């Protein structure tokens, strides 16, 4: 048709996978139709990423699209007080990675004079190919678009730095010759052990916070598991 | 009953049988049908009141359409003419709401029927105080709510609260985006004024003793031992000087008639719709009512060239098996468990936004919901 | 209001065998006065102009 | 009612007194607002009531 | 508030018809 | 005009009005001082509609 999304396939509902209430309402973009981690908060309520508990389960918020592909608002399932369902053994189909916001790869090519970005197609102004990581921010928000510094991250070292951004609907590419951009991808990966973090996202990569939540078999499914957060 | 719930699966030593000196504990579970008749009968009062059947009428838009002639000529012609129309809806909420029983084979070896025939007792009882809690709360929680239908998303409404479509204009009365039926008195202590300010939210509409709106203003004790004491001419709480006699209806207690003049008013019927009145105050049928808040009123029309009828639009769901409170078998049958579940569906909404009003009795701030109908709050009143 | 969005409640035919998933209907409930006196809305028409 | 009786209370009802009570004079003709307690409660007399 | 008069020829798009989500405006010029 | 493009037609009143018992009414207006005035709802030129 167009797009799958994921699900529960095996969910029993009597083995410890278990019935909430949100804390919080849940972004119907950026965050249903998606294999969410959970804890709890210092009340009985689930909440996205690292409550007061850690990581306790899986949630999938899964929410209908009218004909023109846009979500549902009016559910009774995704705000603040709403019942919600919570997996630690099951499996998901049609499983993928969980990630928030675009994430880009800058890296510089040139080693004298300057380089441009493009923001949504238009031009930045000249950064020096040894631009500081406080100055590829400076650059890329100044421009007459609207965007502003207030939803920009940056990091990195002269060579190459992440442009960071908890939007969707901002690009960055390169324009000028002499640097490369790349936006970060993820898709499922047969045979990976997947781990929850405390911002709630579901990733092939163990960091500092990672917590065991299953693994794939082929690519497409997730076997749940969760080796639950401990202090 | 005290608020004390045990929960989970029903096991041997949560059974229920006679004691070793004879006293038949399984013959007492009925013990508390006077309460919980007095219950029923209060809170079906109040829903018969307070509730209706939903539909779905289409709300006029006044519009100007205006038209005029002109001086004829004996050569050239007038000018055209054309006219404006508009309209809206409104809607209202469901949602699902359900509770389990499980027990092991060895309590249904040996318990008594009557114990578990008590349980099933005590979760019809759970059920009432739900679907008595969400008729409050969708006139008490003066919070927009959002449904959806045939995928459009709609809010749901309480009383005029400042969202939503503006009341329409009466007269020489009209009404901002932020007009509310959600106030305070700026007092902490109840006045024949606050009566008066309450009629007046719902007069300026035009629902009103002029049209042959009948009134009814629902309260607690601690406010009608208040408005009890209001005597016509003679000064109350904070100032207020009362405008009319306080009446009691023919069930109260006597009363010496003070003055050659007799009460400025009307003696009530002892009753509106099933609800015991106890006097009126100016066109007010005051009943004295535990299940409204200490320190809130409630005032309510109906009738009237507006036709006004009672505020809550209850909504079940389309699915013939859906309604009613249902009684469903478990995924456990036999051995070494079995379970069952209940569940009810339904949902509110209020159509008719100016024809109640609600004050709460203090100093300053906004309104509050009263906790015991706040839409987060829990399951029972 | 000059006349009422008309109810249409049936879409279509309703899926054959469900009919356990929903309970038998407990007919003295307490609770029932409340769905006794309600009703379906499901109406056809106007669906865009909710305000 | 309405008269500041004991120790600053204010009595919310008037005594009405019972049917074998001496006779009195009331501002208005219809006198009560209702009627007045039966003469007997139990096989007791009654005074009136509050 | 203050009332308008609509006048000149009535065009197509002057026309009051059937809404998209089906209701007939035209059952309401009585109102 | 009849078919196409266009249609049109009217309507059309006569009619009109004075007084003939000139003294069998009168009109006050409530005002301190000056001329009687019409009220502009009433004045001849000020329109078609009441």
């Amino acid at each position: 048709a167009l797009k799958t999304k994921p699900r529960w396939d095996k969910y029993d509902g009597y083995v410890g996978n278990y019935r909430g209430v949100l804390g919080e309402d849940i972004d119907l973009d950026t965050e249903a139709n998606r294999v969410l981690a959970v804890g709890t908060n210092s009340n009985g309520a689930i909440v996205v990423g690292a409550g007061q508990t850690g990581i306790k389960g899986l949630m999938i918020v899964a929410v209908g699209a009218d004909i023109h592909g846009a979500m549902l608002d009016g559910g009774i399932n995704n705000h603040a007080g709403d019942p919600q369902d919570v997996g630690k053994h099951g499996e998901i189909t049609n499983f993928q990675p969980t990630v928030f916001g675009r994430t880009f790869g800058v890296a510089i090519s040139a080693t004298e004079g300057n380089v441009k970005l493009a923001v949504n197609g238009v031009d930045t102004g000249n950064i020096a190919y040894d631009t500081s990581a406080a100055n590829l921010k400076s650059g890329i928000v100044a421009v007459d678009d609207g965007f502003t510094a207030d939803d920009f991250t940056v990091t990195g070292t002269a060579p190459n730095f992440t442009i960071v951004t908890t939007r969707t609907d901002v690009t960055i590419t390169a324009s000028g010759e002499g640097v490369t951009v790349t936006e970060a991808t993820s898709v499922a990966a047969a045979g990976t052990n997947y781990y929850g973090h405390a911002d709630g996202t579901v990733n092939a990569v163990k960091g500092s916070d990672g917590v065991y939540v299953g693994h794939t078999q082929e690519a497409d499914r997730l076997i749940v598991n969760v080796k639950d957060e401990e202090d | 009953t005290a608020p004390v719930r045990q929960e989970g699966i029903m096991t041997q030593g949560d059974l229920v049988t006679v004691t070793s000196d004879g006293i038949d504990l399984n013959a007492l579970w009925n013990s508390f049908a006077e309460s919980i008749a007095i219950y029923n009968e209060a809170m079906d009062n109040l829903i018969q009141l307070l509730t209706y059947p939903v539909t779905v009428p289409v709300e006029p838009v006044v519009q100007i359409g205006e038209t005029t002639f002109e001086e004829a000529t004996e050569l050239g012609v007038p000018r055209g003419a054309g006219l404006p129309i508009e309209v809206f809806q409104m809607g209202y909420d469901l949602r699902h709401y359900d509770k389990r029983n499980a027990y092991s084979w060895m309590f249904l070896a040996d318990a008594d029927g009557r114990q578990v025939e008590a349980i099933h007792d005590a979760v019809l009882w759970a059920d009432k105080r739900l679907v008595f809690r969400k008729v409050m709360e969708a006139l008490f929680d003066n919070r927009t709510r959002r449904a959806n239908i045939r995928n459009q998303a709609y809010n749901v409404y309480p009383l005029y609260n400042g969202d939503g479509v503006p009341p329409p204009r009466f007269k020489n009365n009209v009404f901002d985006e932020t007009h509310s039926h959600y106030v305070i008195s700026h007092n902490s202590v109840v006045d024949s004024s606050d009566l008066e300010d309450l009629m007046e939210l719902l007069a300026e509409h035009g629902y009103s003793p002029q049209a042959g709106t009948q009134f009814l203003l629902l309260a607690n004790k601690a406010e009608t031992d208040a408005i009890r004491q209001f005597r016509r001419g003679v000064v109350n709480n904070n100032g207020a000087t009362a405008g009319y006699d306080f009446i009691p209806s023919p069930t109260q207690p006597a009363m010496m008639l003070p003055n050659a003049e007799g009460l400025l008013g009307n003696q009530p019927a002892p009753t509106f719709g099933g609800l015991a009145v106890i006097g009126s105050y100016g066109f007010w049928n005051i009943v004295e009512e535990d299940y409204i808040p200490p320190g809130y009123l409630v005032g309510v029309g109906y009738g009237g060239a507006f036709n006004l009828g009672n505020p809550v639009g209850l909504r079940q769901h389309a699915n013939p098996a859906m309604q009613g409170l249902r009684i469903i078998a478990g995924n456990y049958q036999r051995y070494p468990l079995v379970d069952g579940f209940y569940a009810r569906s339904f949902g509110t909404g209020v159509r008719q936004r100016g024809g109640a009003a609600i004050m709460q009795i203090k100093a300053s701030g906004a309104y509050e919901c009263p906790p015991i109908y706040k839409k987060g709050g829990g399951f029972l009143v | 209001p000059k006349t009422s969005a008309v109810n249409f409640p049936q879409s279509g035919p309703r899926p054959a065998g469900a009919a356990v998933v929903f309970g038998t209907k407990v007919s003295g409930a307490p609770g029932n006065v409340v769905s006794n006196n309600a009703a379906t809305f499901a109406p056809l028409t106007g669906t865009q102009n909710f305000e």
